[PDB]
């Protein structure tokens, strides 16, 4: 019940 | 923690560190309960590769930035404004 | 932390606990880098075995005593001067 | 390079 993030750099 | 075992890995930036982060406080964790910054993925032709950054990789420091317990975002801006050098801390298991 | 999977056993004390606790700030890792408190021993015929708890088990509260990044003493004070009921909310899974 | 400890209760 979480906000998965991933950000590519 | 374990910061006797940290890797210091030096990421020399030609934009672009060839790598993608995920997790972070609040956020969906990227294994069990961590909810540590981790790199999922390395791109075989970036610098992050170059410099002996791996996935599963678990990121504690940038360039004095500490990110234990940081949140997604801060670890982002903290690579992002790092500069043509990010030294980056990290813990991985062997 | 992810409170929203965590489990509460409630082991009734014998007149102990039948267990084992491993790790803790500053202490050996129970698994990779984790310097939780970890239930590293069940006894098949305990208290703990029969109220659900296993192994691996991550202990994170004890009668109100929070255990996120706490040494290993406090711990061991926690669950020692529990009582006869000893509510503990752990992660497993 | 640490202390391992381990408690019976
Ligand atoms: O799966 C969770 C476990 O993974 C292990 O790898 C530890 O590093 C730590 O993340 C622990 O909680
Ligand atoms: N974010």
């Amino acid at each position: 019940s979480r906000t998965r993030r991933e950000t590519q750099l | 923690r374990i910061e006797e075992e940290e890797l210091t890995l030096t990421i020399l930036r030609q934009g672009g560190l060839g790598i993608s982060i995920a997790g972070g406080k609040g956020s969906t964790p990227y294994k069990g309960d961590d909810e540590g910054i981790f790199i999922s993925r390395v791109s075989e032709e970036g610098p992050a590769a170059r410099a002996g950054v791996r996935v599963g990789d678990k990121l504690l420091e940038v360039n004095g930035v500490a990110l234990q317990g940081a949140e997604h975002h801060e670890a982002v801006e903290a690579l992002r404004g790092a500069g043509t050098a990010v030294q980056m801390r990290v813990w991985r298991e062997r």
